[PDB]
C-alpha cells in the first residue's frame, strides 16, 4: 500500500495503465532474474531487493530493475473489489512469470 | 585515545559532563598537541642553518649561544600548553601569559644568529637561499601575528577567527614548506648524484610565494570582523565577498605550482646534469662532503681528521686553517 | 584614517572595548615598527653584501659578538614586560564582577539554536521591579516565565535598555558553544556544568552607548549546522524597554511585541537560511 | 583543500553539503597535521643523521622499517573512512570533550580516525 | 673494540620511560574526578578486599627478587641457574595474573562493572593495562628462555636478561605504587 | 544449524545466501555480470548464459593447459627435475593472473558480509568488484 | 518430500508441517547421542577435502610436474576437480532447509532452464516436470 | 659520556622547578583549587628526566674513557670490530600487517577480528626474535 | 502537570528539529502529528536520538520519557503493567510455532535466520536484535520506523506479537549445542575459519613431520 500523498510519480507501464487501483499494486514476487524470491521492500525509498543477488525495482516505474543483474520488470497483477468489500484479482497476468526462457519471458 | 574509544565502546563516563572531563580531555590533549607544532620547527631551523653557510662562506654564528636557544626552546616548550584555554576562562592567565611571552625570545635570538651569519657575505643567488629568504620573510610575518595574538583581551575577541587561522598557517607552511623544498635541493645530489634544474626552480619558487601571499594577505581583514572559522556558508547581506574570491584566486594559483617541482624532479631523476665529484656546492660542511656522490653501503671508505665544525672544508682547503682560526673571535 | 589602523575592527560600544582598541592600536604599531626594522635590515643586507663581484677571497671569518648578543637579548625583555604590564592592567578592568547588576539576563544554549531568560529587572532609579523566576523545575538549568526562544525558521531577537548594567549567566544543554558579539569585541565559551568543571559563566557589561541591531555567531565546533543559528539584539531607550516588558508579560510573542512598540518584526541584518 | 576553497566562494551551497564539509576540513587538517609534517621530519632524519655524526649505519634498521610500515599501513587505514555511506569522523582535529563521546558522531569513521 | 655502553640498554631505558608516561595519563584519568565527588566517594557498593590484595603484592616483591638473583646469575658464565630463577618468577607472575583474575570476577559478581559507576570504570581502566604489560613481560620471559635454550651464551643474551630483568623490577615499582595511591590514601 | 533455520517453503527468503566456499566463483560470476540481452522472433537468451559460457571455458582450459604450453613453446623433452618458483617468470605470472581472478571473484559475492561488518555501501562494493576484475589482473600480473 | 507434523524434542519447531528428510535430520542432529558431532565431522571433513586440493593443484602447478612424462596425470587430477566440486555442491543439499533449497533453486532452475537450444527438456528430465518435485530429493541422495 | 647526562639533569631541574611552581600556584588563587591535571603529567616528567639520568649517571660513574669522549684522539684508538647489524630482511613489513590487522579489529567491534590479530602479532614477534637463532635443520 | 513539564522538556530541544507546535520543517524531518507516544518512547529509549543514525546511548531515563509521550499524545499507546509500569513479562507468548513461522515469514527476511544483523542497498542495513527488549521491540514493530515497514495491529493478533515475542527471546539468547558461535551465517565464515585455522595447522605438522631441501 503506496502513501496516498504522493500519488504523483508512478509512471503507469504502457500497457498496464488500469491494473492499478489506488493505493494497491499487487506486484509478483519471483525474480526475473534467476527465480529467487524477493521480501526486501523499502517504504521510504520505494525499492524492492532480491537477497541472492542485490537487485532493485523501483516500485514508483513499473518495477523497472534500476541496478544488478536484473534484466526485465517484474510482472504486476490487476485487482478490484467484490461485493462483500473484500479484494479478488481483475484477472490473470499477461506475461509469464518466473525467469526468462528460450521460448518466451 | 585508549580512554576516548573505551568510552565510545563501552561507556566508562570518563569524559562525562557531570564530572570535568570538559576541562580534563582539554588540558591533556593541548598539552600533547601544542609540542606537536613545536616539533616541526626546530630540526627545520637546523635545515636552515647549515643551508645558510654554504652560500655565505662564512662560519656560523653563534655556535654555543644556537645550542643555548635551541636547548631552551626544547625545556619551555611544555610550559604553555594553556594559552589555548582562553576563551574557557578556568585557567591561570597571568603565569601562562608570562611563559609565552618568555619562549618568544628564543626564537628572535635564532633570527639574530642567522642574520650575523649572512652579514657581510659573499651571497649567491640560487634556488635553496631564495627558499631560505622567503622562509624567514613567512616566519617573521607570522611569529609577528603570534606575539600579537599571545595578548588575553585580544584574543578574547580575535580567536577562532581567521586570524589565528592566519597565524598557524604562515608559521608552519613557512618553515616546513620552504625549508622542505631547500633541503630536498640541496641533499638530492647526495642522494641521487644528479642536480636539478635551476631555472624552474626559480619559476617554481616565484610562483609559489607569489599564490601564496595573494591568497593569505586578506586573512586578516577578512576574520577581524565577524567570520569565525569553519563556516560552510554565511549570507549575502554582510560584506567580505570578495575577499574571498581573491584567496580563492591566489589558492587557485599556488594549486598549479606543485606541477613545475614534481616534473622537474621526474625529468631529473633519470635525465639532467650528472654530478661526479664531492660537494657540487663548493664550500660545504656537516662532514658530508668527504664521501663519494653516489655513497655505497655504509656510507664511508675513508674519515679525515675532525677538529672543528668544518672538517670537509679544512679538508678541501687547508691552507685556511691559519686564518680560521686566527680571526675567529673578533666580532 | 585609525579605522585603517585599526584592522578593520567594528567601532566600540562599551568603554573597555575602546580601551581594548586602543592596546590593539598600540601593539600593533610596535609590532609593524619591528617588522619593518627587520625587513629593511634584511633587505640592506641583501641588497648590498650581495655584490660579490669577480675579486673575492673570504669576506671575514668572525661569529662571536658577546655582548651585542646579550644587549640584543635584553632589548625585547623590557617591551614584553611593559606589554604585559599593560595587558594585565586593562584586563583587570575586564573583570569588574559588580555586586549588584541592573539587569540580569539567563541565556540558555542548545543544540542548534539558542534562548533567552529576562532573569529579573531591578533600576537603581526605582522604575521598573520584577523578578521572572520559575521554580517550574523539580537539572541545572534555569527557568523563567518570560523566555524568549527562537526556530530554526525564526531568527532569535534580544532586547536590551541602553545605558544600563547588564549580566549573562552561561548554561549548555549538551555541546561547547561560544556566545559572540563582534561589536561586544568579547567572546566566552558556553559548558554544560561550568560549576562543575570550575569555570566562571559570569560577566557583565557596564553599559552600551549606541543603539541598534547587532550579529552574533557561535565560535565553536557544536555539531553540523553550527552556522545557521545566528541572533541578533536590539538596544532601545529605557522607556521603550519597560514598554515591551509589560506588554511581553502579557501573553504576547516577539513578533507582536516589536511590532507595538514601532519597531522591524524580523531581524534586518540577518536572514533565515530555506534549505534545512 | 582546493575543492574547500571552490566550495566556500560564490556564497552559498552551491554543491557541497554541510556534514561533507565537515568530514572535509577534518580529514584536511588530520592528513597535513599527523601524516606529512612528522613523517617528512623523520624522514629527513633517516637520510641525514648517520652522515652527520659520520656513523656506518643507525642502530635498528628493523625498527626503522617497523616503524615506517606502521606510518604507511595506519595513515591508509585512517584515511580510508571516505568509503563509509556515514563518513569519516566529523569533529574537527581538535576533536572537544562532547561531541567525540558515543552520543553524538555515532558513525564507524571517529574509531578509524583513532 | 665493542662499546662499553650497550645501545640496547639506553634504548630499552627511553623505552620504560615511554611507558613511564602512558601509565602517568593512566594516574591522570584517575585521579581526575575523585575530588569531584563529596564524603565517601567510593559508591558504597564498593569494597576492595585487601586480604588479597597485599598478599600478589608480596608475590611481585618475591618475584622482582628472583629477577635480580637470575639476573646476578647472568653477569657469570652459567644459564641453568638463569633458568631456574626465570622459571619460578614466571610461575609467580602467572599467580599474581590468577589473583588478579579471581579479584575481578570478585568485583564483577555482586556489583561494580564497567558502565555501572566511574569509580569502577577507572580503577578497571588502571588495572587493566597493568595486567597486560604483566602479561607481555611474560610473554618475553618465554622468548628469553626459548632463545636462550637453543644456542649458545652470548653477551646479547645477557643483555637481553638485563633488560627484561630491570623491566620487570619498573613493572613492580609502578605496581606498588599503584597500590599505595589505591589501597591506602584511598 | 539447520534448526536455526527452517523447512524450505517457496514464499520464505532472506539474506541467507552465499553457498559453500569451493563453488562459490560460481555465485561471484553471477552476481557481478552485466545485464545484457538479446531479443530476436519471439525469443530470450537471458544473461546467465554467459555465466555458462565462462564455466564452460574455465571448465575446457584446466586440462587444455599442457597442450597449449607445449604447443606454445615448442618443448618435447622429457623432465625429472623441478624447476624453483622464481626461475620461470611466465609461468608463475600466469598463475598470479589465475589466482588473483579466484579471489577476486571470491570476494566479490560477499558483498553483503562486507558492506555488514564494515559499513561500506552495497552498490560501492558492488561496482569495486566490477572494475576489479578488469584492472586488478594486469596489475599483480606485472608486479 | 511428504509433508509431515514434527511433534519431536525440538519445541520451538513444534506442530509445523515440513519435509520428512529435515524431520530425518534434526533427528540425527539432537535425538541420536552424539549425531551432531559426527554430521559436523563429515561436513568439517569435506571442506578440508576441498582445501586441501585445492593446495595440491595449486603446487602441482607451481612446480612444473605436468610436462610430457604425466599429462594424463594431469588430465585426471582436472577430471577429478571438477567432480568432487560437483559432488560437494551436491552435499549441502540433502537436508533440504530453506538455505539449501533457495540455492539449489536458484543454480539448477535458472541456469538449466536459461540453455538456448534445449532448456526446458534437461530440467525436466532433471526434476520430471515443474521444479518442486517429489523424485529431486531421493534422486540426489541416491547420486 | 657525561655531557648528556649533565643536559638531563638540567631538563629535570627544570621540570621539577615547573611542576612545584605550577602546584604551589594552584594550591591559592585557584577556582577548583588544586589543577589535579597537569601536575601530575608534570611532575612525572620530571621524574622521567630524574630516573634516566640517574641511570646515565650509574653507568657512567664505573665506566672508562672513550675515543669518541675523548678529543684529540685519533681514528686508529678505535679501529677494530663493532656489535653485529642486521642485513637484508622482510619480517617487520609482516609485523606491521599484523598490527594494522589488529588496530582494525579493535577500531570496529568484531571480537574475532581482534583475536586473530593478536594471534599474528604473536606469530610475527615469534618470526622476528628466532630470525638469527635458528640452525640447520635436524632432519 | 505532567504535559506542562512534557513541553518544557520538549521545546528545550526538539523544536530545533521538528518544531514547537510540532509543525514540521520541510528540509529537516516530519511533522509528528499522526504517531503516538509508541513512536517517541522506542525512538527515546532505544538512542537513535539527535544525531549528526546507529544504536547510541539515551539521554532521558525512564522518568521524563513517559511525560514527553503523555504530551505528543494530546497533539499508538505502549502496553503498561496493571500497576503503573510498562509491561516486561506479560508480552511473553505461549505458542513458538506461530511466532517462528511468522518470523520466517515477515520478520527473517531482512534481520537474518538467527535475528542478528542484515544488509540491505545503499547504507542503511539492518541491526541486531540482541540488544533490545521486548517492550522496545513491540512499539517498534507497532511504530514504523524509518526503513521500516510499519504493522497495523488490526493485520497482526496480539497472540502474534507475543509468539513473535517469545521465538525472538529463546532463539537469541539461547546457548547453541553445537559448541562456538560463528556469528550465525552461512557457510562464509565456516570457509574463513578453515582457512585461517584448519589446513595451517595442517601444513604445520606437515613442516614439523617432514624435511625441507
Ligand atoms: C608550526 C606551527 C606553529 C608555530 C611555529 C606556532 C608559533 C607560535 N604561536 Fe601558534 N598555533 C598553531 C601553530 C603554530 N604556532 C596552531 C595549529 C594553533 C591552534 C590550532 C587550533 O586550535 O585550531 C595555534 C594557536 C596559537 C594561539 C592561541 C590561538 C587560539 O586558540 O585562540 C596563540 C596565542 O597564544 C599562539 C601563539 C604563538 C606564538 C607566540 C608562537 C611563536 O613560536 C612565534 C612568535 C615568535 C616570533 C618569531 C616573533 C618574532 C621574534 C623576534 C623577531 C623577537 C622580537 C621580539 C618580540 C617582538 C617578541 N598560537
Ligand atoms: C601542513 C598543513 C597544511 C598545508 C600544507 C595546508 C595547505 C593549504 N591550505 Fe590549509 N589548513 C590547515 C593546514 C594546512 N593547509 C589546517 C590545520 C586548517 C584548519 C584546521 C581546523 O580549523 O580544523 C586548514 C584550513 C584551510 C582553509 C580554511 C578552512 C578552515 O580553516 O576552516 C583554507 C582556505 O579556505 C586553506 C587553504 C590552503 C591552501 C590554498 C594550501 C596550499 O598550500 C595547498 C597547495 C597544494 C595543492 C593544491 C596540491 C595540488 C592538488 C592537485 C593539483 C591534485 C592533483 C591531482 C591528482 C594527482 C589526483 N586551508
Ligand atoms: C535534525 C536533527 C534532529 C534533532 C535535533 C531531533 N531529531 Fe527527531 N529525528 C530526526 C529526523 C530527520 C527524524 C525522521 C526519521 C529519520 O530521519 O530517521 C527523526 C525521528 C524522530 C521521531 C520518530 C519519527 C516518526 O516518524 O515517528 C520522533 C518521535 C522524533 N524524532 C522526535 C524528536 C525528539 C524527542 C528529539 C529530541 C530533542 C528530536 N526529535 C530531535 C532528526 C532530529
Ligand atoms: C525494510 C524491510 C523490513 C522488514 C520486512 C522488517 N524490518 Fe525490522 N528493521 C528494518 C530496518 C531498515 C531496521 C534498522 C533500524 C531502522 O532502520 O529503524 C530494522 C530493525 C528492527 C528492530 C530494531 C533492532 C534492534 O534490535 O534494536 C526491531 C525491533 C525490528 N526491526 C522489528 C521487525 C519485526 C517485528 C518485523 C516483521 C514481523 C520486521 N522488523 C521486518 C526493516 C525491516
Ligand atoms: S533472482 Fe533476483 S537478483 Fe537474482
Amino acid at each position: 500500500r503506496i502513501k496516498p500523498s504522493d500519488l504523483g510519480r508512478v509512471v503507469k507501464r504502457k500497457g498496464q495503465e488500469s491494473f492499478n487501483f489506488g493505493e494497491f499494486f499487487a506486484f509478483t514476487k519471483v525474480c526475473s532474474h534467476l527465480g529467487c524470491p524477493s521480501s526486501l521492500y523499502e517504504q521510504q525509498s520505494y525499492r524492492i531487493l532480491c537477497p541472492c543477488h542485490q537487485s532493485q525495482f523501483d516500485a514508483l516505474h513499473f518495477a523497472k530493475p534500476i541496478f544488478g543483474p536484473a534484466a526485465r520488470a517484474l510482472a504486476q497483477l490487476p485487482i478490484t473489489i467484490d461485493t462483500d468489500g473484500y479484494l479478488v484479482a481483475n484477472g490473470d497476468f499477461v506475461e509469464p512469470v518466473g525467469p526468462a526462457f528460450w521460448e518466451r519471458t | 585515545l585508549f580512554g576516548l574509544a573505551a568510552d565510545r565502546h563501552l561507556g566508562a563516563h570518563i569524559y562525562d559532563a557531570a564530572n570535568g572531563g570538559v576541562l580534563l580531555w582539554q588540558h591533556l590533549f593541548w598539552f600533547f598537541g601544542h609540542p606537536e607544532v613545536y616539533i616541526i620547527a626546530l630540526p627545520f631551523f637546523g635545515i636552515v642553518s647549515e643551508i645558510f653557510p654554504v652560500f655565505s662562506r662564512k662560519p656560523i654564528f653563534g655556535y654555543t649561544t644556537l645550542v643555548y636557544a635551541t636547548l631552551s626552546i626544547a625545556a619551555l616548550s611544555v610550559a604553555v600548553w594553556a594559552h589555548h584555554m582562553f576563551a574557557t576562562g578556568a585557567v591561570l592567565l597571568p603565569f601562562f601569559s608570562f611563559m609565552t611571552y618568555l619562549i618568544a625570545v628564543p626564537t628572535g635570538i635564532k633570527f639574530f644568529n642567522w642574520i650575523g651569519t649572512m652579514w657581510k657575505g659573499q651571497l649567491t643567488f640560487e634556488t635553496p637561499m631564495l627558499f631560505s629568504v622567503g622562509f624567514m620573510v613567512t616566519f617573521l610575518l607570522g611569529g609577528l601575528t603570534g606575539v600579537l595574538l599571545a595578548s588575553p583581551p585580544l584574543d578574547f575577541h580575535v580567536t577562532d577567527s581567521y586570524f589565528v587561522v592566519a597565524h598557524f598557517h604562515y608559521v608552519l607552511f613557512g618553515t616546513i614548506v620552504f625549508a622542505t623544498f631547500a633541503g630536498i635541493y640541496f641533499w638530492f645530489p647526495k642522494m641521487t648524484g644528479r642536480l636539478l634544474d635551476e631555472r624552474l626552480g626559480k619559476l617554481h619558487f616565484w610562483l609559489t610565494f607569489i599564490g601564496f601571499h595573494t591568497t593569505f594577505l586578506v586573512q586578516h581583514w577578512l576574520g577581524d570582523e565577524g567570520m569565525p572559522r569553519r563556516y560552510a556558508d554565511y549570507l549575502p547581506t554582510d560584506g567580505f565577498q570578495g575577499l574571498n574570491v581573491v584567496s580563492t584566486i591566489g589558492a587557485f594559483i599556488l594549486g598549479a605550482s606543485m606541477f613545475p617541482f614534481v616534473w622537474n624532479v621526474f625529468k631529473s631523476w633519470r635525465y639532467g646534469e650528472v654530478v661526479t665529484v664531492d660537494d657540487p656546492w663548493g664550500y660545504g660542511n656537516s662532514l658530508e662532503w668527504a664521501t663519494s656522490c653516489p655513497p655505497p653501503r655504509h656510507n664511508f671508505t675513508e674519515l679525515p681528521r675532525i677538529r672543528s665544525e668544518r672538517p670537509a672544508f679544512e679538508l678541501h682547503y687547508p691552507h685556511m686553517v691559519e686564518r680560521l682560526r686566527a680571526e675567529a673571535h673578533v666580532g | 584614517w585609525s579605522e585603517a589602523l585599526g584592522i578593520g575592527w567594528p567601532e566600540g560600544i562599551t568603554p573597555e572595548a575602546h580601551l581594548n582598541r586602543e592596546l590593539w592600536i598600540g601593539a600593533v604599531i610596535a609590532s609593524l615598527a619591528v617588522g619593518v626594522i627587520v625587513w629593511g635590515l634584511i633587505f640592506w643586507s641583501a641588497v648590498f653584501h650581495r655584490k660579490k663581484n669577480t675579486d673575492t677571497e673570504l669576506p671575514r671569518q668572525f661569529g662571536y659578538n658577546m655582548p651585542l648578543e646579550l644587549v640584543l637579548t635584553v632589548i625585547p625583555f623590557l617591551i614584553i614586560s611593559v606589554l604585559f604590564y599593560f595587558t594585565v592592567v586593562v584586563q583587570e578592568k575586564m573583570l569588574q564582577i559588580a555586586k549588584d547588576p541592573e539587569v540580569v539576563i539567563d541565556i540558555t544554549s542548545f543544540q542548534w539554536n539558542w534562548k533567552f531568560g529576562y532573569q529579573r529587572v531591578n533600576f537603581k532609579d526605582g522604575t521598573l521591579t520584577y523578578d521572572g523566576a520559575d521554580p517550574e523545575r523539580k537539572t541545572y538549568l534555569n527557568f523563567d516565565k518570560v523566555e524568549t526562544l527562537g526556530t530554526s525558521t525564526e531568527i532569535p531577537v534580544l532586547v536590551l535598555p541602553s545605558g544600563k548594567r547588564i549580566e549573562f549567566q552561561m548554561a549548555s544543554a549538551d555541546v561547547i558553544h561560544a556566545f559572540w558579539v563582534p561589536e561586544f569585541l568579547f567572546k566566552r565559551d558556553v559548558m554544560p556544568n561550568p560549576v562543575a568543571n570550575n569555570s566562571v559563566n559570569v560577566f557583565q557589561i557596564e553599559e552600551i552607548i549606541k543603539t541598534g541591531a547587532f550579529v552574533g555567531h557561535c565560535a565553536e565546533m557544536c555539531g553540523t549546522y553550527h552556522s545557521m543559528m545566528n541572533f541578533e539584539v536590539r538596544v532601545v531607550t529605557p522607556n521603550d524597554f519597560k514598554a515591551y516588558l509589560q506588554q511581553r508579560i502579557d501573553g504576547k510573542t516577539n513578533a507582536e511585541a516589536l511590532r507595538a512598540i514601532n519597531q522591524p518584526p524580523l531581524a534586518v541584518t540577518t536572514h533565515p537560511f530555506d534549505t534545512r | 583543500a582546493l575543492l574547500m576553497r571552490t566550495e566556500l566562494a560564490a556564497p552559498g551551497l552551491q554543491f557541497l553539503s554541510n556534514e561533507q564539509f565537515n568530514q572535509l576540513f577534518t580529514m584536511h587538517g588530520t592528513i597535513m597535521l599527523l601524516f606529512y609534517a612528522t613523517p617528512i621530519v623523520f624522514g629527513f632524519a633517516n637520510l641525514v643523521l648517520p652522515l652527520q655524526i659520520g656513523a656506518p649505519d643507525v642502530a635498528f634498521p628493523r625498527l626503522n622499517a617497523f616503524s615506517f610500515w606502521l606510518f604507511v599501513f595506519g595513515a591508509t587505514i585512517g584515511a580510508a573512512g571516505f568509503i563509509t555511506p556515514g563518513g569519516a569522523a566529523d569533529f574537527g582535529w581538535t576533536a572537544y570533550t562532547p561531541l567525540t563521546d558515543a552520543i553524538h558522531s555515532p558513525g564507524a569513521g571517529g574509531d578509524l580516525w583513532i | 673494540s665493542l662499546n662499553r655502553p650497550n645501545m640496547v640498554s639506553v634504548g630499552t631505558i627511553v623505552w620504560l620511560s615511554s611507558e613511564l608516561m602512558f601509565f602517568a595519563g593512566l594516574f591522570a584519568f584517575y585521579f581526575s574526578a575523585r575530588a569531584q565527588a563529596g564524603g565517601n566517594w567510593p559508591p558504597p557498593p564498593t569494597e576492595l578486599n585487601l586480604y588479597q590484595a597485599v598478599p600478589v603484592t608480596l608475590v611481585l616483591i618475591a618475584s622482582s627478587f628472583t629477577c635480580q638473583m637470575g639476573v646476578f646469575a647472568a653477569e657469570r658464565g652459567d644459564i641453568f641457574g638463569l633458568r631456574r630463577w626465570y622459571v619460578i618468577t614466571f610461575l609467580m607472575g602467572l599467580f599474581f595474573v590468577l589473583g588478579q583474575a579471581y579479584e575481578y570476577r570478585n568485583l564483577m559478581s555482586h556489583g561494580t562493572s564497567i558502565p555501572s559507576s566511574a569509580y569502577g570504570s577507572v580503577f578497571y581502566l588502571a588495572t587493566g593495562f597493568h595486567g597486560l604489560h604483566v602479561t607481555g613481560g611474560l610473554i618475553a620471559f618465554i622468548f628469553l628462555l626459548v632463545r636462550t635454550g637453543m644456542s649458545k651464551f652470548t653477551p646479547a643474551q645477557a643483555t637481553a636478561s638485563i633488560v627484561v630483568s630491570y623491566y620487570w623490577h619498573f613493572v613492580d615499582i609502578v605496581w606498588i605504587a599503584l597500590f599505595t595511591v589505591i589501597y591506602f590514601i584511598r | 544449524p539447520i534448526w536455526n533455520l527452517g523447512p524450505y517453503k517457496p514464499s520464505q527468503v532472506s539474506a541467507g545466501s552465499q553457498p559453500d566456499f569451493y563453488m562459490m566463483w560460481t555465485e561471484g560470476l553471477a552476481r557481478i555480470w552485466p545485464p545484457w540481452e538479446f531479443y530476436f522472433w519471439h525469443h530470450t537468451i537471458p544473461a546467465p548464459v554467459w555465466v555458462a559460457v565462462i564455466m564452460g571455458l574455465v571448465f575446457v582450459l584446466l586440462p587444455a593447459y599442457p597442450f597449449l604450453e607445449k604447443r606454445f613453446t615448442g618443448d618435447y623433452a622429457h623432465h625429472n627435475l623441478l624447476q624453483r618458483p622464481r626461475d620461470v617468470p611466465v609461468r608463475t605470472a600466469i598463475g598470479a593472473m589465475a589466482i588473483a581472478f579466484y579471489m577476486v571473484l571470491t570476494l566479490a559475492a560477499m558483498n553483503d558480509i562486507i558492506a555488514l561488518k564494515f559499513h561500506i555501501s552495497l552498490n560501492a562494493t558492488t561496482w569495486i568488484g566490477r572494475i576489479g576484475m578488469v584492472i586488478l589482473p594486469p596489475f599483480v600480473y606485472f608486479i | 518430500m511428504v509433508d509431515v507434523t514434527y511433534n519431536g524434542v525440538y519445541q520451538p519447531l513444534r506442530g509445523v508441517e515440513m519435509s520428512r528428510a529435515y524431520q530425518s535430520a534434526l533427528d540425527i542432529s539432537f535425538e541420536v547421542r552424539g549425531g551432531l558431532f559426527v554430521r559436523q565431522i563429515h561436513h568439517w571433513a569435506a571442506l578440508m577435502f576441498a582445501a586441501a586440493i585445492m593446495v595440491h593443484l595449486a603446487r602441482i602447478f607451481f612446480t612444473g610436474a605436468f610436462r610430457r612424462p604425466r599429462e594424463t596425470n594431469w588430465v585426471i587430477g582436472s577430471l577429478l576437480l571438477i567432480l568432487a566440486m560437483f559432488e560437494g555442491y551436491f552435499g549441502y543439499s540433502l537436508p533440504d532447509d530453506l538455505l539449501s533449497g533457495l540455492g539449489l533453486r536458484a543454480a539448477l532452475s535458472s541456469i538449466t532452464l536459461g540453455m538456448p537450444v534445449i532448456g526446458t527438456w534437461l530440467h525436466w528430465a532433471l526434476f520430471g516436470g515443474d521444479f518442486p518435485g517429489t523424485i529431486l530429493i531421493p534422486r540426489l541422495y541416491a547420486l | 659520556m657525561h655531557i648528556e647526562a649533565r643536559l638531563f639533569e638540567f631538563v629535570a631541574a627544570f621540570f621539577v622547578v615547573t611542576a612545584v611552581l605550577y602546584g604551589v600556584l594552584t594550591s591559592m588563587f585557584a577556582t577548583g583549587g588544586v589543577e589535579w591535571a597537569g601536575t601530575t603529567a608534570l611532575a612525572l616528567t620530571g621524574g622521567m628526566a630524574l630516573i634516566v639520568a640517574t641511570f646515565f649517571r650509574f653507568v657512567a660513574r664505573r665506566l672508562d674513557s672513550r675515543p669518541e669522549d675523548y678529543e684529540g684522539a685519533e681514528i686508529s684508538d678505535g679501529a677494530g670490530e663493532l656489535g653485529f647489524f642486521s642485513p637484508h630482511s622482510w619480517w617487520p613489513i609482516m609485523v606491521a600487517l599484523s598490527g594494522s590487522v589488529a588496530a582494525v579489529g579493535i577500531a570496529l567491534w568484531l571480537p574475532w577480528l581482534i583475536a586473530a590479530g593478536v594471534a599474528f602479532i604473536l606469530a610475527s614477534a615469534a618470526g622476528l626474535v628466532f630470525e638469527y637463532y635458528v640452525g640447520p635443520e635436524k632432519h | 502537570a505532567l504535559l506542562r513539564t512534557g513541553k518544557q522538556l520538549f521545546d528545550t530541544s526538539c523544536v530545533s528539529c521538528h518544531g514547537a507546535n510540532l509543525q514540521g520543517v520541510p528540509d529537516h524531518g516530519p511533522s509528528l502529528i499522526g504517531v503516538g507516544e509508541a513512536a517517541v518512547y522506542f525512538q527515546v529509549s532505544t538512542g537513535r536520538m539527535p544525531a549528526m543514525a546507529p544504536r547510541k546511548d539515551p539521554i532521558f531515563d525512564e522518568a521524563q520519557i513517559d511525560a514527553i509521550g503523555a504530551y505528543v499524545q494530546a497533539n499508538p499507546t505502549v502496553v503498561r503493567n496493571p500497576d503503573g509500569s510498562i509491561a516486561t513479562q506479560s508480552l511473553r507468548g505461549n505458542d513458538l510455532g506461530r511466532g517462528g513461522d511468522l518470523f520466517r515469514l515477515n520478520c527473517a527476511s531482512c534481520h537474518n535466520f538467527t535475528g542478528k544483523g542484515g544488509a540491505l542497498s545503499s547504507g542503511k542495513y539492518a541491526p541486531d536484535l540482541a540488544p533490545a527488549n521486548e517492550q522496545q521491540i513491540l512499539t517498534a514493530m507497532l511504530t514504523g520506523p524509518q526503513n521500516m515497514p510499519k504493522f497495523s495491529n488490526r493485520q497482526l493478533s496480539f497472540e502474534a506479537k507475543k509468539d513473535i515475542i517469545a521465538y525472538v527471546k529463546v532463539a537469541t539468547e539461547a546457548r547453541q549445542p553445537g559448541g562456538y558461535l560463528l556469528g550465525g551465517f552461512g557457510p562464509a565464515p565456516e570457509g574463513m575459519a578453515m582457512w585461517i585455522i584448519g589446513m595451517v595447522a595442517a601444513i604445520g605438522l606437515a613442516l614439523w613431520i617432514g624435511a625441507r631441501s
